[PDB]
C-alpha cells in the first residue's frame, strides 16, 4: 500500500529516545 | 523527574541556562530560514505563493520588509533595481551567528559562575532583586517599544511594514503613519499597530522609571510571596499564557498583521462569500458599460479568482504530515473560469457550494429564485431531476484559459462537482505526487500550535503558582 | 439561635425557587394542544 | 415512642410521600401532549 | 468485533438500530463511569493533599511507606476537614469504611445496568424515542431536540449493511 | 458623537458600578457590625 | 512494513511483561 | 372490562396491584419510628 | 566543579522504568497508524 | 477595614465564604438559575427551530437551553447589547441565555478552584485538587469556547440540556470520525481507567479489612489513634502478584496514580477539540482510501464506517441546519438497498 | 441540620402558609400566561400562521428586534 | 521624612494608585474587546477589511 516512509523513522525514534532516556537513568540509579 | 530544580538557587548558573535555551530558539530560525529557502518556489507568486508551499517562517520575515534574497528572488515579482544587502538570504546567517555567540557566552557564566568581578550591583550574592529587575529589564523594552513603533515602522529608518488592500493583491511594503483616533484604534488600519508601540513604548519607558524606583510596598513580599523566582516564572506563565491566544484569535480572524499573501485566506471570507461578492460587482459593473459577459470574466484579475477556490480556507487535515497546500490540489496554474450551467430553456442555473465543515457534498443545482433543477441522482431508478432528463450544459466566459462551451452528461457533469468548490482550476498533480486530498494553511497550522500551546500553559499557569505559595505545604 | 447569610439565605436562594417552578410546572401538565 | 414527642418519622414520610404526587404528576403530565402526536 | 475499528462500529450500527443513549442503563453506565472518573480522582486527590507533612520528605527527595508504617500516610481529618469545608459537613465522609465502599460501589452497580442495558436490548427494548410533539392547532409537528438525534439515527440506519436486506424493513 | 452601542457600553460600566458598589458596601458594613470575637 | 513495525512495538510490550512481572525488584517488609 | 356485576369496582382494582410494592416503603417508615436499628 | 548549590543525585528505579517504557511503546503503538498513513 | 472583612468573610461557618465566595456563588447561582429558568420556560424554536422548554411540553431529556442563531457570529449579546436593544423578553428568544450561562458559569468554575486554594492555606493542606479540578476546566473551555469560536459561531457549541448533548455526539461522528481521532481515545482510556480503579482498590480496601476488628463483624468504626487503619498491603500485594501479576505496594503511589490517569486524560481530549475547532481532524487513511478507490473488492471496518457517516450527514443536516436551507430530494440521498 | 426547625411546629406553622403560596402563586404564573408574554415562548396558537409552512429565520445580525417583530405581526 | 521625592516603606502600600490603573486597564481591554467583537460600534470604525484611510 501507500504510506509515507518517514513514519518509520518517526514511529522508530518515539521507540528509542524516550527508551534510550530511561535506560541511562536506570544504569546510573544502580 | 527533578533536575532542573538545582538551578533555582543559583542566578549565574541559571542565566547560563537561560542562554542556551535562548541559543537553540536563533539556531532553529536558519534551519527554518534556510530550509525555506532550499524548498521555495519562485516561478509564480499569483498562483503558487508562500501560503500554498507550506512555508511558515517566511512569513514573517516579509511581514517587516525582507523581501529580497541575495539570489534575485523578491516576491514583490519586480527585481530589476533589487539588493537588499541583507535579506532573507543574510537574516540566516544573522539568527545562525548569534546562536552561535549566544551559545558559547552561556558557557562561560556556567563555567564563570561567581559574583566576584568588574561590576556594580545592588546585590547581595545570595539574592535577586526582582522588584528592580523587572523595573531595568522593563524600562529597557519599552524603549524598543518605542523605537520599533516610532522609527522602523515610519520610515524613519525604512523598514515601513508591509499593506495591502482589502480584496487583491497590490500590496507592497509602505511606510506606515499611525492616526491616534479610533478610526486606528481597531485591528486593521496598521495605523492601530504604529500608533500603539508608540504610545505603549512611552508608557513602558515612564512605568520603567517609577517601578526601578519605588519598591514593593507589602503586598510582593508578604502576600506574592516574592522572595523567590518561582512567582516571577507563574506570574510571566499567565502572561504569555493570555498573549497566545490572542495572537491565536489575530491569525485566525485576520488583523492587520496577519495579512493575505502571506498567510492565505480566512474561513470567514469563504462562508461570507466575500469573494463571489467583489467578483460580481466587477461584472455587473463592466458589463453594464457596453461588454460582452465574455469580455468581462476575462477582465476580472484571477488572483482574485483564485482566493475563491475553496482549497484555499483552512479546510481539513488533523494529521497530513508535509501538509503543504500543494500536495492536496497539486500545483495550481489556472483560470478565473466562471462556469455558467443554463438548461435546455436558457435559464440560468445555480450551483449551490460545499460548506467549509462537510468532507464531502451532493452535486445540486439550484435556480436563481431558489429552486431545485438538476441533481445527480443516487438511487437512479425513481430518479426525476437527473442530468439527462433535464439536459444542462456548462458555458466557460471565463479567463483565457477556458473561453468555449460543453454539451457532453460526462464532461458537463465533472465540472458540477468542481463547481461545487467555488472556480475552477487545473493543477500539475504529477509533480509531487498530490494524492488529492485537502490540506491546512499555515494559518491553521499556527493557530492549532499555538492555541494548544497557550491552553497548555495555562496549567504551567496554575501549577507553579500553588506550587509558589505552598513551599511549605509542597514539602508536605 | 438567629438568621443567618449562610444557613438563612443559601436555603430560600435555592429553595424558594424551586416550588415556584414545580408550581407553573404542575400547572403546566394540564395545559391543552 | 409517642409521649407527645415533636414528629420526624412523620416529616419523613409526609414529604416522601408529597413528592410522589408531583412527579407522578410529571408522569400524567408526559401523557396529555405526546398523546395527540401523529 | 475484535477489532479497535469495529468496536467504533459495533456502537454506531448499535445507536441506530436500538437508540441507547436514551435509555437509563447506558445513561447510568455513563454516571458510573463519569462517575469512578470524578471519584478516582477526587479520593486520590484529597488523599495526596492530606499527607504526613512531616515524614521523611524533604525537598529533594521522596520515600515510601510500607504497612510497618503504623499512623499511615496521611492525615484524614485534614482531608475530611478540607472537604466539608468545600461544601458541607455532610457531604465530606467521616470514615474510611465509607469512602473506599463507595469507590466500589457507583462504578460496578452503573456498569451492572449498562451490561444490562445491552442485555435488555438484545431482546428489543430498545430506548426511549419521543419521535413527537404537536401543536393540535392545525396537528403542525414540531422537531424537539430529539428529533434531530432521530435525524443522524435515520442516516445510519439507511445504510448499515447496504446491500445485504432485500426486504423494507429490518426486523432484527 | 454617540452610536446607541456607547450608550450601551457606559449603562454597561454604570450597571457594573451599581452591582459592585452594593456588593462591597454591604459587605464592608456586615464585617464591622458583625465584629470578630478575638482577645490577645 | 507498516506490519513488522506494529508487530515489533508488539514483542517488546509481551517482553516488557514478562521481564516486569519475573523480574521485578522486591516488595520486603524487612523495614 | 368483563367483570359484568361487580362493574363497580375497578377503581380500587386499579389502584390494587401495586400495594405490593408499597411494603417495601412502610418497612422504612417502620425503621424511622423505630430510629433505624 | 567546587559549586554546592546543586543536590546533584538523579535516580529512577526498576520499577519506574517498567512504566516508562509501558508508556512509550503503547503510546507509540497507537500513534504508529497516524504517522505511517 | 480590610483584614476584618477577610475574617468576617472567611469566617468558619457551614458554607464557607471565601474571597473567592464572591464570584462563584453569584455566578453558579445564576449559572443554574439560567439553565432551570430556560429550560422550564423558554422556546428556541426562533433561533433554532426547535421546542426548546417545558412550556411547549418537552421532556426533561428533551428540554434545553438552545445556541443562538449562526447569524450573530460571536457578539456576546447581553441585555444592552446594540442587538438585544434592552427587551428581556427578546433577548431571550434570541438565545441570549446561551452566553449567560457560559460566562457567567466560565467564571464559577474560575471561583470554585480558586475557592479550593483559598481552603488549602487556611487548613494547610495541599493544593493539588485545585489542580485535578483544571481538567474538567481544559474541557470546558475547550469544548463551550475555544470550539465554537474556530467555527462559524456560537450555534455549533454543545447545546444545554440532555439530547442536545446526544445530538452532540453525533454530530461529531459524522463530520469528525471524532472515534478515530487519538486524542479522544486517550481520553476514552483514563476515564475507563477511573472507574477500573475505583473498583479495584475500593474492592481491594473493603474486602482485606482486618480480622475481628468488630465482633458484631459488621464495619461501621474507626477513630484518630487508627493509625494502622483496617487493611492489608502485604496481603493485597500477594494477591494481586498471584492472580494479576502486577502490584505496586506503596500508598502513596496507588493514590497519586490515580489523580494522573483521570485527569491526564482529559486534558488530552480537550487536546483534540482545540484540533476539530479548526476542522483539523483525523478522519482519514490515505493509504486505505487510495486502495479504496483502485480496487472494489476490498473492505474494512474503516471503510464501512465513513459509510455510515455519510449518512449521517446527508440526512440530519439540513435539519439540522436551517440557516444555509439545505434541499435534498428523495433520489440523491444516500441509501442501501431496501432501507 | 440535626433537624433544627424540623422538628418545631413554628418552621411548618410559618411555611404551611408560605410554600403552598408560591406553588400556587406559580401554577397561575401559567394559567394566566404571563410566562409566554415575558418570555416570549410562542404558544400552540401562534407557530405556525395557518398555512405558512416556513419557520420564521434569523438573519441579520442588528435587525433581531425588526426582524422578530416582522414575524409576530404576520402571525396576527 | 518626606524628604524629596515621595516616599512610603512598606506603608500599606501604593495599592489605590495601582488599583486605579488595573481599572483603566479592565475597561480599556473591553473596549478594545468589544469594538473588535463588533459588540460596539463607532463613526468610521469598520471592522472589515475594507476599512482604508
Ligand atoms: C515558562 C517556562 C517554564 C519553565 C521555565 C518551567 C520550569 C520548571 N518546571 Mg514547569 N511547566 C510549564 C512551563 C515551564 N516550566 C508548563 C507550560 C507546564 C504545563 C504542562 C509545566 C508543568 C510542569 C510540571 C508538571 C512540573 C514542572 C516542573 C518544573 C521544574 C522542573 C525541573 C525539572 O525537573 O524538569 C525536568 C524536565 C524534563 C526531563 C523535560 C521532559 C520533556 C517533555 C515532557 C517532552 C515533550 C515532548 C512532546 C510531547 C513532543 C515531542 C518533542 C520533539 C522535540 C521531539 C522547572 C522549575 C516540575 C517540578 O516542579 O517538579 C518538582 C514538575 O513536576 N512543570
Ligand atoms: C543581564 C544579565 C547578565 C549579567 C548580570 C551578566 C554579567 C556578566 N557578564 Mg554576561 N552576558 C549576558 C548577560 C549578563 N551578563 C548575555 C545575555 C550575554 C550574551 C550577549 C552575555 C555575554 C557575556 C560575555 C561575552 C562576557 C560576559 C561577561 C560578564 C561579566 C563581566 C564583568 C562585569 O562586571 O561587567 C560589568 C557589566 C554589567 C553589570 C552589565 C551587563 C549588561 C549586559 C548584559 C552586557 C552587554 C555586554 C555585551 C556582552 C557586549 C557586546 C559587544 C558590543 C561591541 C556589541 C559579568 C559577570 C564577561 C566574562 O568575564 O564572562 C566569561 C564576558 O567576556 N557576558
Ligand atoms: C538582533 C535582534 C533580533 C532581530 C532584529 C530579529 C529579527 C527577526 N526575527 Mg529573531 N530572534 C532574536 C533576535 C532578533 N531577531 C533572538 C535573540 C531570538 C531567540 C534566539 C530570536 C528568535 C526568532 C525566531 C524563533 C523567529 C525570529 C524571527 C524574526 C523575524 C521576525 C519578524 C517579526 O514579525 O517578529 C515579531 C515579534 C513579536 C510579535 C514579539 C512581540 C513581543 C511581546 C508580545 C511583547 C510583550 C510585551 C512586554 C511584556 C511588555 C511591554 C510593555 C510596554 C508598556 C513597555 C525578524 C527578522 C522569525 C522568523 O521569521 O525567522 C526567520 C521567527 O520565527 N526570531
Ligand atoms: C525589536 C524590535 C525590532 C525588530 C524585531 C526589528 C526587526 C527588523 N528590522 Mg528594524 N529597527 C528597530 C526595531 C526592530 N526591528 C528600531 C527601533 C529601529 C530604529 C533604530 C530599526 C531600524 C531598522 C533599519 C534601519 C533596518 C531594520 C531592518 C529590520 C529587519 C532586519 C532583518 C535582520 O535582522 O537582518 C540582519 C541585518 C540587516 C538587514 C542589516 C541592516 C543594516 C542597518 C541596521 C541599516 C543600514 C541602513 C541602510 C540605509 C538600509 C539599506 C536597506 C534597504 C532595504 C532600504 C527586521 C525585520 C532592516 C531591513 O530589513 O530593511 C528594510 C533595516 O535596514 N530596522
Ligand atoms: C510553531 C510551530 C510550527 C508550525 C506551526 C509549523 C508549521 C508547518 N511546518 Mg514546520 N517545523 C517546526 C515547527 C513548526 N512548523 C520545527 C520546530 C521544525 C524542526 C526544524 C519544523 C520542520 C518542518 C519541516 C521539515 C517541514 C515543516 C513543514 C511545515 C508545514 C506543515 C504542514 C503540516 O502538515 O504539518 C503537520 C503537523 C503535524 C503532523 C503535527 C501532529 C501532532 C504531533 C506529532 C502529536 C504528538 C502526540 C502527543 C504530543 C504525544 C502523547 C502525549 C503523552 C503525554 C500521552 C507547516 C506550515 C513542511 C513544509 O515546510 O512544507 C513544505 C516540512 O516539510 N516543518
Ligand atoms: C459542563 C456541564 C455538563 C453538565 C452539568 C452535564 C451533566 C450531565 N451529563 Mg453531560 N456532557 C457534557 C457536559 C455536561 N454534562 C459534555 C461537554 C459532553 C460531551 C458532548 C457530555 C456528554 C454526556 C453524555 C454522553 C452523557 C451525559 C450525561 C449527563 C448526566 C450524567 C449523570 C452523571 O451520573 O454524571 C456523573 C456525575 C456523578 C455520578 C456525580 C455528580 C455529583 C452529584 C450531583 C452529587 C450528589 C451528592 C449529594 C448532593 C450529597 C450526598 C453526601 C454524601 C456524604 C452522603 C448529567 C445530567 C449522561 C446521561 O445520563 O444523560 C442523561 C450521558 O449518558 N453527558
Ligand atoms: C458528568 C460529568 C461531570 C459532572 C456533572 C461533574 C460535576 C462536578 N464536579 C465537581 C468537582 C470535581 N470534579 C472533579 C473531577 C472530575 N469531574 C468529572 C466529571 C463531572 N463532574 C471528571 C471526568 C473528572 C475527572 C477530571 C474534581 C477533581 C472535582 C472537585 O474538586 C469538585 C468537587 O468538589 O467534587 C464533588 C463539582 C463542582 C461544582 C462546581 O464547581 O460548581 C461551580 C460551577 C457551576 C455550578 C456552573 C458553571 C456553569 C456551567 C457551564 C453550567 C452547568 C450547567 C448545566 C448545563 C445545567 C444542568 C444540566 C443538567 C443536565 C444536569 C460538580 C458536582
Ligand atoms: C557556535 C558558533 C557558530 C555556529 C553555529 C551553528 C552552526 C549553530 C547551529 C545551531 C542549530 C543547527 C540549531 C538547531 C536547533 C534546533 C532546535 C532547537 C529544534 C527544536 C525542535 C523541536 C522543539 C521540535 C518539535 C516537534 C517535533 C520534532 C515533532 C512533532 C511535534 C513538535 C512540534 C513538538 C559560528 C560559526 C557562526 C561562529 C562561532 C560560534
Ligand atoms: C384492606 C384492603 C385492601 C388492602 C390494602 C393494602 C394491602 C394496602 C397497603 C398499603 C401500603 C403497603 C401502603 C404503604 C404506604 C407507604 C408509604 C406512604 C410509605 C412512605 C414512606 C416514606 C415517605 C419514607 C421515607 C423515607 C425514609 C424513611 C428514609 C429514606 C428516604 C425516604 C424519604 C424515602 C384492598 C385495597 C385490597 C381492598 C380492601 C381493603
Ligand atoms: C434568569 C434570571 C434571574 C433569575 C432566576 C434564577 C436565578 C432562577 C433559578 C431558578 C431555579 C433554581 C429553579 C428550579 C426549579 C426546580 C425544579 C422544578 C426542580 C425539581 C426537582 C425534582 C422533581 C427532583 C427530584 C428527584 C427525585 C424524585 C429522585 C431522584 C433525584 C432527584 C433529586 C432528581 C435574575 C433575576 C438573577 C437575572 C438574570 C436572569
Ligand atoms: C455603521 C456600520 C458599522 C459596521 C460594523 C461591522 C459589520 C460587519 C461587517 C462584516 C464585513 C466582513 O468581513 C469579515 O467578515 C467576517 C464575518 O463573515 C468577520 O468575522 C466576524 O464575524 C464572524 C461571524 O459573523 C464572527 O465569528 C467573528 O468573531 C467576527 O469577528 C471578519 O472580522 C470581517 O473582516
Ligand atoms: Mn447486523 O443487523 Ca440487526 O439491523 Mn437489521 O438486522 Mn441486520 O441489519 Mn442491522
Ligand atoms: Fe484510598
Amino acid at each position: 500500500m501507500e504510506v509515507n516512509q518517514l513514519g518509520l523513522i518517526a514511529t522508530a525514534l518515539f521507540v528509542l529516545v524516550p527508551s534510550v532516556f530511561l535506560i541511562i537513568l536506570y544504569v546510573q540509579t544502580e | 523527574y527533578r533536575v532542573h530544580t538545582v538551578l533555582i538557587n543559583d542566578p549565574g548558573r541559571l542565566i547560563a541556562a537561560h542562554l542556551m535555551h535562548t541559543a537553540l530558539v536563533a539556531g532553529w530560525a536558519g534551519s527554518m530560514a534556510l530550509y525555506e529557502l532550499a524548498t521555495f518556489d519562485p516561478s509564480d507568486p499569483v498562483l503558487n505563493p508562500m501560503w500554498r508551499q507550506g512555508m511558515f517562517v517566511l512569513p514573517f520575515m516579509a511581514r517587516l520588509g525582507v523581501t529580497g534574497s541575495w539570489s534575485g528572488w523578491s516576491i514583490t515579482g519586480e527585481t530589476g533595481i533589487d539588493p537588499g544587502f541583507w535579506s532573507f538570504e543574510g537574516v540566516a546567517l544573522a539568527h545562525i551567528v548569534l546562536s552561535g555567540l549566544l551559545f558559547l557566552a552561556a558557557c562561560w557564566h556556567w563555567v564563570y559562575w561567581d559574583l566576584e568581578l568588574f561590576r556594580d550591583p545592588r546585590t547581595g550574592e545570595p539574592a535577586l532583586d526582582l522588584p528592580k529587575m523587572f523595573g531595568i529589564h522593563l524600562f529597557l523594552a519599552g524603549l524598543l517599544c518605542f523605537g520599533f513603533g516610532a522609527f522602523h515602522l515610519t520610515g524613519l529608518f525604512g523598514p515601513g511594514m508591509w499593506v495591502s488592500d482589502p480584496y487583491g493583491l497590490t500590496g507592497s511594503v509602505q511606510p506606515v503613519a499611525p492616526e491616534w483616533g479610533p478610526d486606528g484604534f481597531n485591528p486593521y488600519n496598521p495605523g492601530g499597530v504604529v500608533a500603539h508601540h508608540i504610545a505603549a513604548g512611552i508608557v513602558g519607558i515612564i512605568a520603567g522609571l517609577f517601578h526601578i524606583l519605588v519598591r514593593p510596598p507589602q503586598r510582593l513580599y508578604k502576600a506574592l510571596r516574592m522572595g523567590n523566582i518561582e512567582t516571577v516564572l507563574s506570574s510571566s506563565i499567565a502572561a504569555v499564557f493570555f498573549a497566545a491566544f490572542v495572537v491565536a484569535g489575530t491569525m485566525w480572524y485576520g488583523s492587520a498583521t496577519t495579512p493575505i499573501e502571506l498567510f492565505g485566506p480566512t474561513r470567514y471570507q469563504w462562508d461570507s462569500s466575500y469573494f463571489q461578492q467583489e467578483i460580481n460587482r466587477r461584472v455587473q459593473a463592466s458589463l453594464a458599460s457596453g461588454a460582452t459577459l465574455e469580455e468581462a470574466w476575462s477582465a476580472i484579475p484571477e488572483k482574485l479568482a483564485f482566493y475563491d477556490y475553496i482549497g484555499n480556507n483552512p479546510a481539513k487535515g488533523g494529521l497530513f504530515r508535509t501538509g503543504p497546500m500543494n500536495k492536496g490540489d497539486g500545483i495550481a496554474q489556472a483560470w478565473k473560469g466562471h462556469a455558467v450551467f443554463r438548461n435546455k430553456e436558457g435559464e440560468e442555473l445555480f450551483v449551490r457550494r460545499m460548506p467549509a465543515f462537510f468532507e464531502s457534498f451532493p452535486v445540486i443545482l439550484t435556480d436563481k429564485n431558489g429552486v431545485v433543477k438538476a441533481d445527480i441522482p443516487f438511487r437512479r431508478a425513481e430518479s426525476k431531476y437527473s442530468f439527462e432528463q433535464q439536459g444542462v450544459t456548462v458555458s466557460f466566459y471565463g479567463g483565457e484559459l477556458n473561453g468555449q462551451t460543453f454539451t457532453d452528461p460526462p464532461t458537463v457533469k465533472s465540472y458540477a462537482r468542481k463547481a461545487i468548490f467555488g472556480e475552477i482550476f487545473e493543477f500539475d498533480t504529477e509533480t509531487l505526487n498530490s494524492d488529492g486530498i485537502f490540506r491546512t494553511s499555515p494559518r491553521g497550522w499556527f493557530t492549532f500550535a499555538h492555541a494548544v500551546f497557550a491552553l497548555l500553559f495555562f496549567f504551567g499557569h496554575i501549577w507553579h503558582g500553588a506550587r509558589t505559595l505552598f513551599r511549605d505545604v509542597f514539602s508536605g | 439561635y438567629p438568621i443567618f447569610t449562610v444557613r438563612w439565605v443559601a436555603v430560600h436562594t435555592l429553595a424558594v425557587p424551586t416550588i415556584f417552578f414545580l408550581g407553573a410546572i404542575a400547572a403546566m401538565q394540564f395545559i391543552q394542544r | 415512642s409517642e409521649g407527645g414527642r415533636i414528629p420526624l418519622w412523620i416529616v419523613a414520610t409526609v414529604a416522601g410521600m408529597g413528592v410522589i404526587v408531583i412527579v407522578g404528576l410529571f408522569f400524567y403530565g408526559a401523557y396529555a401532549g405526546l398523546g395527540s402526536s401523529l | 468485533p475484535l477489532g479497535i475499528s469495529g468496536t467504533f462500529n459495533f456502537m454506531i450500527v448499535f445507536q441506530a438500530e436500538h437508540n441507547i443513549l436514551m435509555h437509563p442503563f447506558h445513561q447510568l453506565g455513563v454516571a458510573g463511569v463519569f462517575g469512578g472518573a470524578l471519584f478516582c480522582a477526587m479520593h486520590g486527590s484529597l488523599v495526596t493533599s492530606s499527607l504526613i507533612r512531616e515524614t521523611t520528605e524533604t525537598e529533594s527527595a521522596n520515600y515510601g511507606y510500607k504497612f510497618g508504617q503504623e499512623e499511615e500516610t496521611y492525615n484524614i481529618v485534614a482531608a475530611h476537614g478540607y472537604f466539608g469545608r468545600l461544601i458541607f459537613q455532610y457531604a465530606s465522609f467521616n470514615n474510611s469504611r465509607s469512602l473506599h465502599f463507595f469507590l466500589a460501589a457507583w462504578p460496578v452497580v452503573g456498569v451492572w445496568f449498562t451490561a444490562l442495558g445491552i442485555s435488555t436490548m438484545a431482546f428489543n427494548l430498545n430506548g426511549f424515542n419521543f419521535n413527537h410533539s404537536v401543536i393540535d392547532a392545525k396537528g403542525n409537528v414540531i422537531n424537539t431536540w430529539a428529533d434531530i438525534i432521530n435525524r443522524a439515527n435515520l442516516g445510519m440506519e439507511v445504510m448499515h449493511e447496504r446491500n445485504a436486506h432485500n426486504f423494507p424493513l429490518d426486523l432484527a | 458623537t454617540i452610536t446607541p452601542s456607547l450608550k450601551g457600553f457606559f449603562i454597561g460600566l454604570l450597571s457594573g458600578a451599581v452591582v459592585l458598589g452594593l456588593t462591597f458596601a454591604v459587605l464592608i458594613a456586615i464585617s464591622q457590625i458583625d465584629k470578630v470575637q478575638r482577645s490577645l | 512494513m507498516e506490519t513488522i513495525t506494529y508487530v515489533f512495538i508488539f514483542a517488546c510490550i509481551i517482553a516488557l511483561f514478562f521481564f516486569a512481572i519475573f523480574f521485578r525488584e522486591p516488595p520486603r517488609i524487612t523495614k | 372490562k368483563l367483570p359484568e356485576a361487580y362493574a363497580i369496582f375497578d377503581p380500587l382494582v386499579d389502584v390494587l396491584p401495586v400495594i405490593p410494592v408499597l411494603f417495601l416503603a412502610l418497612a422504612f417508615v417502620w425503621q424511622a419510628a423505630v430510629g433505624f436499628r | 566543579m567546587e559549586p554546592n548549590p546543586n543536590r546533584q543525585p538523579v535516580e529512577l528505579n526498576r520499577t519506574s522504568l517498567y512504566l516508562g517504557l509501558l508508556l512509550i511503546l503503547v503510546l507509540a503503538l497507537l500513534f504508529s497508524s497516524y504517522f505511517f498513513n | 477595614w480590610f483584614d476584618i472583612l477577610d475574617d468576617w468573610l472567611k469566617r468558619d461557618r457551614f458554607v464557607f465564604v471565601g474571597w473567592s465566595g464572591i464570584l462563584l456563588f453569584p455566578c453558579a447561582y445564576l449559572a443554574l438559575g439560567g439553565w432551570l429558568t430556560g429550560t422550564t420556560f423558554v422556546t428556541s424554536w426562533y433561533t433554532h427551530g426547535l421546542a426548546s422548554s417545558y412550556l411547549e411540553g418537552c421532556n426533561f431529556l428533551t428540554v434545553a437551553v438552545s445556541t443562538p442563531a449562526n447569524s450573530m457570529g460571536h457578539s456576546l449579546l447581553l441585555l444592552w447589547g446594540p442587538e438585544a436593544q434592552g427587551d428581556f423578553t427578546r433577548w431571550c428568544q434570541l438565545g441570549g441565555l446561551w452566553t449567560f450561562i457560559a460566562l457567567h458559569g466560565a467564571f464559577g468554575l474560575i471561583g470554585f478552584m480558586l475557592r479550593q486554594f483559598e481552603i488549602a492555606r487556611l487548613v494547610g493542606v495541599r493544593p493539588y485538587n485545585a489542580i485535578a479540578f483544571s481538567a474538567p476546566i481544559a474541557v470546558f473551555v475547550s469544548v463551550f469556547l475555544i470550539y465554537p469560536l474556530g467555527q462559524s459561531s456560537w450555534f455549533f457549541a454543545p447545546s444545554f440540556g440532555v439530547a442536545a448533548i446526544f445530538r452532540f455526539l453525533l454530530f461529531f461522528q459524522g463530520f469528525h470520525n471524532w472515534t478515530l481521532n487519538p486524542f479522544h481515545m486517550m481520553g476514552v482510556a483514563g476515564v475507563l481507567g477511573g472507574a477500573l480503579l475505583c473498583a479495584i482498590h475500593g474492592a481491594t480496601v473493603e474486602n482485606t479489612l482486618f480480622q475481628d476488628g468488630e465482633g458484631a463483624s459488621t464495619f461501621r468504626a474507626f477513630n484518630p489513634t487508627q493509625a494502622e487503619e483496617t487493611y492489608s498491603m502485604v496481603t493485597a500485594n500477594r494477591f494481586w502478584s498471584q492472580i494479576f501479576g502486577i502490584a505496586f505496594s506503596n500508598k502513596r503511589w496507588l493514590h497519586f496514580f490515580m489523580l494522573f490517569v483521570p485527569v491526564t486524560g482529559l486534558w488530552m481530549s480537550a487536546i483534540g477539540v482545540v484540533g476539530l475547532a479548526l476542522n483539523l481532524r483525523s478522519y482519514d487513511f490515505i493509504s486505505q482510501e487510495i486502495r479504496a478507490a483502485e480496487d472494489p473488492e476490498f473492505e474494512t471496518f474503516y471503510t464501512k464506517n465513513l459509510l455510515l457517516n455519510e449518512g449521517i450527514r446527508a440526512w440530519m443536516a439540513p435539519q439540522d441546519q436551517p440557516h444555509e436551507n439545505f434541499v435534498f430530494p428523495e433520489e440523491v440521498l444516500p441509501r442501501g438497498n431496501a432501507l | 441540620p440535626f433537624s433544627d426547625i424540623i422538628t418545631s411546629v413554628r418552621y411548618w406553622v410559618i411555611h404551611s402558609i408560605t410554600i403552598p403560596a408560591l406553588f400556587i402563586a406559580g401554577w397561575l404564573f401559567v394559567s394566566t400566561g404571563l410566562a409566554y408574554d415575558v418570555f416570549g415562548t410562542p404558544r400552540p396558537d401562534s407557530y405556525y400562521a395557518q398555512e405558512q409552512r416556513s419557520i420564521p429565520l434569523v438573519t441579520d445580525r442588528f435587525e433581531a428586534k425588526q426582524q422578530v417583530e416582522t414575524f409576530l405581526e404576520q402571525l396576527k | 521624612l518626606n524628604s524629596e521625592y515621595g516616599k512610603v516603606a512598606p506603608g500599606w502600600g501604593t495599592t489605590p494608585l495601582m488599583a486605579v490603573f488595573m481599572g483603566l486597564f479592565l475597561v480599556f481591554l473591553l473596549i478594545i474587546l468589544e469594538i473588535y467583537n463588533s459588540t460596539l460600534i463607532l463613526d468610521g470604525v469598520n471592522v472589515s477589511w475594507k476599512a482604508l484611510g
